[PDB]
């Protein structure tokens, strides 16, 4: 699974 | 009902995958964090997930807004369509609740 890292 | 409380991050990309559309959405459980949510986004035919805090004090994507609900978080990032940003600088955009 894909997991987004933000900002 | 983008609230799916049943299902894992796989089933997540599953539904999304078939009967979901570029811009659909849902929230789920957390398996590396017990007790806590997730966003699962679908864009360009991918899923991607986004983890929710949550500190007790209110709810946030670790960063970013500060919510006293999950509704209002999920309510927000709905409304606001360029405020959710990569590390990279694309946005993930919240259109669709799968429900």
């Amino acid at each position: 699974l894909n997991y987004a890292q933000l900002w | 009902r983008w609230f799916h409380p049943n299902i894992t991050g796989v089933e997540a990309e599953n539904l999304l995958l078939t009967r979901g559309v570029d811009g659909s959405f849902l929230a789920r459980p957390s398996k590396s964090n017990p007790g806590d949510f997730t966003l699962s986004v679908r864009r360009n035919g991918a899923v991607t997930h986004i983890k929710i805090q949550n500190t007790g004090d209110y709810y946030d994507l670790y960063g970013g807004e500060k919510f006293a609900t999950l509704a209002e978080l999920v309510q927000y990032y709905m409304e606001h369509h360029g405020q959710l940003k990569e590390k990279n600088g694309d946005v993930i955009e919240l259109k669709y609740p799968l429900n």
